[PDB]
RNA sequence: GUCUGAGAGGAUGAUCAGCCACACCGGGACUGAGACACGGCCCGGACUCCUACGGGAGGCAGCAGUGGGGAAUAUUGGACAAUG
RNA sequence: GGUUGGCUUAGAAGCAGCCAUCCUUUAAAGAAAGCGUAAUAGCUCACUAGUCGAGUCGGCCUGCGCGGAAGAUGUAACGG
């Protein structure tokens, strides 16, 4: 459940440590994110020297929230926190490692390089 | 004779074309006078190896003496020489061209029609929420301002310019006094008085126009304007609107008077294009220079500063690459091309370095 | 096996009815199917890289091997099929008719077989059924047959068969039908040589990508077009720049060895001491003394008309148009012979070109011309020069 | 020690020899006469790689050699015949 | 048919524009009333002959009509 103006945690390796909701994409009111969704951040702490410079507004993807994501057999999967991974323009992933677990909800074409990276794939 | 229209005019033989390098400040003026004599040198060397020694120190004592009193000081961006028996002209342009010396029958007027094409003829609509201007401009300088003694303005039905703001508010007669929060429709309802106006002129000279004022003046403005498609710029960062000289506004509307020349050369790809989709656009130099020759170029796409060489001759109308320009070759084909496009009633676009591809450096959208 | 066939020829003198003519008879054993004329007439189009082709491709194989065999219904299709080389042909029908044989279209179109590189013709006259005569068909004999030998090709020993397509249709056992066309299969199935293989032929592979890898060297990628290239094999740098040597030290796909990169695939090849920016795309690998690389050249140029995108303006003498040489454009200048300065769109001559820098080509090698992107022409290599 | 310098000095510490410290980075020890161990162990980390995704492997500042950096510095050699 | 009238124009060929409206085979055919072409080309028209057979064609004035005619609580512009 991410909204606009809420920090996501960065688990990839792109430079960004802390990024902010900015947009919630995908219709026209369109209120929460959840994982898998894509999202218009704006990065607010940065590594030095990295790929991403703090300010820049870019996309990034959803990949665990503490609300937790639902299951057909009705069980939750909560985190302990939000965290994204920033995308390219034609929203793709920049990542060459991920950072922390992912889940199962971004199986799919756009998202498979974010799950064979990820250290474990709920 | 100064002019282009004297040297497309004038056809002597030979007849000397010199383009130096000069700079407008000093010390870089420095090796101006110097730039001067190099490049008298090697068109002196040249007329004495192509016709004679008696044609050279004629022609070089023709243009020395015209040289001998120039300050040097007052140097543009190009010193260009137009120089032949009995007649020497000295032009300085704002243009920046590389150093050459053309020795043809013509005079090498290809940057003096490059900068004839690129001239903006626009109004400057000054929009303050006291009062409102409008100058008349032709690029870097102001034609009018619009006066009360102006005589363009003698048979108008609105309200001539200047135009003050008298409204009622303004002035505290009438009613509806502040409470009632009417300032944003009073000034839209000015500056749509101002913009017929504006209009009312216009319709008569038809130029584009740049509108300058503040942010929510100029916007104010577009919500009201009767004819928003005429408008091609706006400024927002220029000062002192109404104490203000209508030079000094001119020179502030200078950067968004080459954001839209730069534009205008954007829409021309989309242009080249459709030549291109439609079969009529040639881009090799030998079928430009055909199609220019014979009268079916329609718009010549030259890309900036592109000069070349070649072995022309007009009865065979075959233009082979040159190898040394040293042979009996015109010195500049592109020139050449130049000239024949304009004689022929065609335009000359000669599109930036960044838009146009440096492999394919020339284009001719063909009449069929 | 798998052979390239098609019949050549003047209009209207049968070849349409005689390809019928072999699928229905090759449909004997079922090795082919009995074939309606009007379906192959109907030859569909294909605007294959920016170029319209007419072309009906008919199939049929017989005990020896398959046969692709190839028909267009005009002389244009004809040439545009031959020389864009949409499938090329080891051997030509020339389809003769028994009357007024030599006809011009017949007299370009063995020239055109042998500027493309035909290097094989095998004759067969038709209409043999509307001539009762002898000494004429004799006559027509030896026309064709000196008309062979003034274009290299063998002319004195080349198989010449006699028969009637409608009678091999109508389906009589008389000479000149079935009988014609059966000795016309044992022909195609004894003279023609078994055509060589791409992974039989001399290693080269053009070059698409260059990468470098720490600890390996320099790879370069792209799809190997003949021979085989295995660690150990002496390879050479030919193209854009001076021939220079290396040695191939790993072929890998897919960050995986492969044994070894054979012909048709894109594999991706790892080169000796040669540096990342020692080598470029356009240049090819190659069999050391295979191929090498040439400015001047003639080649058979066949001009767009409009009407396949083509060009407005005709081709003369000094246009300097781009030309595209597997992965590569480069500039060359157009340069005609005496009395061809006009050379009007839809034609077909033969030319001289003059590139900026050598290409690695050899007799045989197919390009593209352009300008602006837009195909004005096609050719073929026909002779190299140095 | 080396270069320089008449010398005194000045500058320097390649190749050879002595001593010291280090062995991808941080830490701990084991075994052993001797190590807190260059081609040993354990834990942690960054990076690179394999994987069936559960897990694993590695450290040329040894000799060759590669990529890179650079103005610039070599062979992916032979033999234990000699001295060890 | 002279003939792509002359001029102008890159081109102006009946048909961008300016100055005349000429002559010939004629039953008739404009130095052309349109479309078309970059210019030509091409398709029409004016005009004449043929076929069929009886009324027809176009202006002017007058009366009554038609369109032009889109708004906010509900028909809602004959009181019904
Ligand atoms: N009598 C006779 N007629 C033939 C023969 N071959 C072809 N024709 C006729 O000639 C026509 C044209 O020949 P076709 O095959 O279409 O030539 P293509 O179109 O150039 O390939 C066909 O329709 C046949 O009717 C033949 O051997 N004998
Ligand atoms: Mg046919």
């Amino acid at each position: 459940m991410i909204q606009v103006e809420s920090m996501l945690e960065v688990a990839d390796n792109s430079g960004a440590r802390r990024v902010q909701c900015i947009k919630v994409l995908g219709g026209s009111h369109r209120r929460y994110a959840s994982v898998g969704d894509i999202i218009k951040v704006t990065v607010k702490e940065a590594i030095p020297r990295g790929r991403v410079k703090k300010g820049d507004v870019m996309n990034a993807v959803v990949v665990r929230t503490k609300k937790g994501v639902r299951r057909p057999d009705g069980s939750v999967l909560r985190f302990d926190d939000n965290a994204a991974v920033l995308l390219n323009q034609n929203k793709a992933p920049i990542a060459t490692r991920i950072f922390g677990p992912v889940t199962r909800e971004l199986r799919g074409d756009q998202f498979m390089k974010i799950v064979s990276l990820a250290p474990e794939v709920l | 004779k100064a002019t282009l229209k004297s040297l497309r005019e004038t056809k002597a033989n030979p007849a000397v074309s010199i383009f130096v390098k000069t700079h407008r400040e000093h010390p870089a003026n420095d090796q101006d006078p110097i730039a001067l004599k190099n490049q008298l040198k090697i068109v002196e060397e040249r007329l004495t190896n192509e016709f004679d020694k008696r044609t050279a120190t004629t022609i070089l004592d023709k243009i020395h003496a015209e040289t001998k009193e120039y300050n040097h000081k007052y140097n543009l961006d190009t010193l260009a020489i137009f120089a032949s028996v009995d007649d020497v002209q000295l032009i300085r342009m704002p243009l920046d061209t590389p150093e050459r010396v053309v020795i043809s029958n013509r005079f090498a007027t290809r940057d003096l029609v490059r900068d004839m094409a690129s001239a903006v003829h626009y109004y400057t609509v000054v929009l303050t929420r006291d009062k409102a201007r409008l100058i008349e401009a032709a690029n870097d300088r102001v034609v009018a301002e619009f006066d009360t003694d102006n005589a363009k303005q003698n048979n108008m039905e609105g309200i001539p310019f200047p135009i003050d703001n008298n409204g009622l508010y303004t002035t505290g007669d009438g009613g509806s006094d502040r409470s009632a929060n009417n300032e944003n429709s009073y000034l839209k309802e000015f500056f749509n008085q101002v913009d017929k106006s504006v209009q009312e002129l216009w319709g008569e000279h038809k130029m584009p126009l740049v509108i300058v004022g503040d942010v929510r003046n100029i916007s104010y403005y577009k919500e009201v304007c009767d004819r928003p498609e005429n408008i091609i710029a706006t400024v927002s960062n220029l000062t002192e609107l109404e104490d203000g000289n209508a030079q000094r506004i001119i020179d502030g509307v200078q950067d968004a008077v080459e954001g839209y020349r730069t534009s205008l050369h954007e829409a021309a790809l989309g242009e080249i294009d459709k030549a291109r989709g439609a079969n009529a656009l040639s881009t090799d130099l030998q079928d430009v220079y055909r199609a220019a020759f014979q009268g079916a170029g329609e718009t010549l796409y030259v890309r900036r500063g592109y000069i070349q060489a070649a072995k022309v001759d007009e009865d065979a109308q075959t233009l082979t690459m040159a190898d040394a320009a040293a042979d009996g070759v015109t010195d500049d084909a592109v020139g050449l091309i130049i000239e024949h496009v304009i004689n022929n009633g065609g335009k000359a676009v000669f599109m930036p370095q960044e838009m146009m591809s440096a492999d394919q450096p020339i284009a001719l959208v063909t009449r069929y | 096996p798998h052979v390239n066939v098609g019949t050549i020829g003047h209009v209207d003198h049968g070849k349409t009815t005689l390809t019928a003519a072999i699928a229905t008879v090759a449909a004997i054993t079922s090795g082919g199917e009995a074939k309606d004329y009007a379906s192959i007439d109907s030859a569909p189009e294909e605007k294959a890289r920016g170029i319209t082709i007419n072309t009906s491709h008919v199939e049929y194989d017989t005990p020896s091997r398959h046969y692709a065999h190839v028909d267009c219904p005009g002389h244009a299709d004809y040439v545009k099929n031959m020389i864009t080389g949409a499938a090329q042909m080891d051997g030509a029908i020339l389809v003769v008719s028994a009357t007024d044989g030599p006809m011009p279209q017949t007299r370009e179109h063995i020239l055109l077989s042998r500027q493309v590189g035909v290097p094989y013709i095998v004759v067969f006259m038709n209409k043999c059924d509307m001539v009762d005569d002898e000494e004429l068909l004799e006559l027509v004999e030896m026309e064709v047959r000196e008309l062979l030998s003034d274009y290299d090709f063998p002319g004195d020993d080349t198989p010449i068969v006699k028969g009637s397509a409608t009678e091999a249709l109508k389906g009589s056992q008389e000479k000149y039908g079935q009988p014609a066309v059966v000795e016309l299969l044992n022909i195609l199935d004894t003279y023609i040589p078994e055509p060589e293989r791409d992974i039989d032929k001399a290693f080269l592979m053009p070059i698409e990508d260059v990468f470098s890898i720490s600890g390996r060297g320099t790879v370069v990628t792209g799809r190997v077009e003949s021979g085989i290239v295995k660690v150990g094999d002496e390879i050479e740098i030919v193209g854009i720049r001076d021939t220079q040597k290396t040695t191939c030290t790993g072929v890998e796909m897919f960050r995986k060895l492969l044994d070894e990169g054979r012909a048709g695939e894109n594999c991706g090849v790892l080169l000796r001491g040669t540096k990342r920016e020692d080598v470029q795309r356009g240049q090819v690998l190659a069999k050391p003394g295979s191929i090498t690389p040439h400015t001047k050249f003639d080649a058979e140029v066949y001009v767009l008309s409009k009407e396949e995108g083509g060009r407005h303006t005709p081709f003369l003498n000094g246009y300097r148009p781009q030309f595209y040489f597997r992965t590569t454009d480069v500039t060359g200048a157009i340069q005609l012979q005496d009395g061809t300065e006009m050379v009007m769109p839809g034609d077909n001559v033969e030319m001289g070109v003059e590139l900026i820098h050598p290409i690695a080509m050899d007799k045989g090698l197919r390009f593209a011309i352009r300008e602006g992107g837009r195909t004005v022409g096609a050719g073929v290599v026909a002779n190299v020069n140095v």
